[PDB]
């Protein structure tokens, strides 16, 4: 029943406020960085905030809502948040707020591209891995080629997210075989990033 | 504001023994009634309710009926080791869909001494 | 201070039942409530299940209600939840919380599947250096490198799901290239799922 904002956006040492409404118990905020990672309770049953977390975070209850209140927003708290509330007898949460904090300029990316290994011929597989790091905003873009003949076929690209240094980074697989392998000039990844594009080689040649 | 203050953050009570939950209501506004559970979170179980069934082993300390009652203290008898837990006092408001979570008192650790 | 380790996490097959267990230590497990929440991968957080002080009272979410029993035992601060008649929509991470959510587990990932339990290949990135992890069933693995050594500048990728219904994943770290033939690099590939552990070395070549 649970409705908050999808997302809102905020410029860095500014106060942000997030409410939630749906639920006549009491609110939870949980924090969740990237998808995978655990919550983090920052608020709990209304307004009380975890030893842990810091001051910066406060909690109200008023009328059948809920408001999460950062004040003096950081990088970090860039995350997901999703309220949630119980009474006796049920829980419920809402559908995340995704925050983003507005500023950090425009990095363009990093790519290497590993051949595969010598383990991986030789267990008769062959796997190129192009890492592309350091990049903001998110948005990328991935294409590869054999000797200059794209290819469609085999490839698998993970969603960009965040490094430890507030930065995405995303990679990008092609499966194919040793015959095809042996058998090209050079392959590549070809990534784009506002227009500007990198693109990296492998050859079979150690 | 009305303030729901449980002064006891433990009581230590004998096996069989009564045990005594004080809470107190420093104000009568908003208008709703009072709420015993024993834990937080969903799975707290309503221990006593003003307005709901009887509850065969609990007494109240004062008289509800009158008039500015602001003690809403209970006794809960024969008190059973599997009686331990945290009790919470809570205050409820007036609703629609009707009687929404006010304000809790802080709780009251419960421990039961077996002991003569 | 308060620990939460689920467990129970794998694949389990379709309409079949399963048990997750999650320990509890650092408070008064016998004076405080439970709850399972779980999460579908990339999806919301939702409630599944709660249990009282006592173990009497059960409450249950309309998700599940009917197909999942949650228990608890005291004496050994642990909490339970039998799954019946799974479901492609239940493969989830399923989390125990405490209380009014206050604190919460690492999280189990459950995969609904009649697709066998595979563990992974590993191989070395040589030079920027990773280990790919490949062909393992299901998620997740957990790549740690020098054991819990080295940390920063380590990127463990999300994992890609290949035509052949197998995952693979990386980790990478940047790294000093004035530094080969000094330190070492291992990397230490954990996949409880199957129940192996892989650490596999990474060299300049």
């Amino acid at each position: 029943a649970l409705t908050q904002p999808a997302s809102v956006s905020a410029n860095p040492g500014e106060t942000v406020k997030i409410t939630c409404f749906g639920s006549s118990g009491n609110y939870g905020w949980f924090q969740q960085k990237s998808p995978g990672s655990a919550p983090v309770t920052v608020i709990h049953y209304n307004n009380k905030r975890p030893s842990d977390i810091p001051s910066r975070f406060s909690g109200s209850k008023s009328g059948s809502t809920g408001t999460l209140t950062i004040t003096g927003v950081r990088a970090e708290d860039e995350a997901v948040y999703f309220c949630g509330a119980w009474e006796t007898g049920s829980a419920t949460f809402g559908a995340g707020t995704t925050l983003t904090v507005l500023g950090q300029p425009k990095a363009a990316p990093s790519v290497t591209l590993f051949p595969p290994s010598s383990e991986e011929l030789q267990a008769n597989k062959a796997t190129l891995v192009c890492l592309i790091s350091d990049f903001y905003p998110g948005a990328v873009t991935v294409a590869w080629k054999a000797d200059s003949s794209p290819v469609k076929a085999g490839v698998e690209t993970t969603t960009p997210s965040k490094q430890s240094n507030n930065k995405y980074a995303a990679s990008s697989y092609l499966s194919l075989t040793p015959e095809q392998w042996k058998s090209h000039r050079s392959y590549s990844c070809q990534v784009t990033h506002e227009g500007s594009t990198v693109e990296k080689t492998v050859a079979p040649t150690e | 504001e009305l303030q729901v203050i449980q002064p006891d953050k433990s009581v230590l009570v004998a096996a069989g023994e009564t045990a005594t939950l004080r809470c107190t209501a420093t104000s009568l506004i908003p208008v709703g009634p009072i709420q015993w559970f024993r834990g937080a979170g969903p799975g707290r179980e309503l221990i006593y309710n003003q307005k709901e069934g009887h509850f065969p082993r609990v007494t109240t300390v004062s008289d509800l009926t009158k008039r500015n009652n602001m003690d809403f203290s209970i006794r809960i008898g024969a008190i059973t080791p599997a009686d331990a837990g945290t009790y919470y006092c809570v205050k409820f408001r007036k609703g629609s869909p009707d009687d929404v979570e006010f304000k809790s008192g802080a709780g009251t650790e419960l421990s039961v001494r077996a002991k003569p | 201070d308060v620990q939460l380790v689920e467990s129970g996490g794998g694949v389990v097959r379709p309409g079949e039942s399963l048990t997750l267990s999650c320990t509890a230590s650092g408070f008064t497990f016998t004076s405080s409530t439970m709850n399972w929440v779980r999460q579908a991968p990339g999806e919301g957080l939702d409630w599944v299940s709660s249990i009282s002080t006592s173990g009497v009272i059960t409450y249950y979410a309309d998700s599940v209600k009917g197909r999942a029993t949650i228990s608890r035992d005291n004496s050994k601060n642990t909490l339970y939840l039998r799954l019946f008649s799974l479901r492609a929509d239940d493969t989830a991470i399923y989390y125990c919380a405490t209380d009014t959510f206050d604190h919460w587990g690492p999280g189990t990932l459950v995969t609904v599947s009649s697709a066998s339990t595979k563990g992974p290949s590993v191989f070395p990135l040589a030079p920027a250096l990773g280990c790919l992890v490949k062909d393992y069933f299901p998620e997740p693995v957990t790549v740690s490198w020098n054991s819990g050594a080295l940390t920063s500048g380590v990127h463990t990728f999300p994992a890609v799901l290949q035509s052949s219904g197998l995952y693979s994943l990386s980790s990478v770290v940047t790294v000093p290239s004035s530094s080969l033939g000094t330190q070492t690099y291992i990397c230490n590939v954990n996949h409880k799922p199957s129940n192996t552990k892989v650490d596999k070395k990474v060299e300049p070549k």
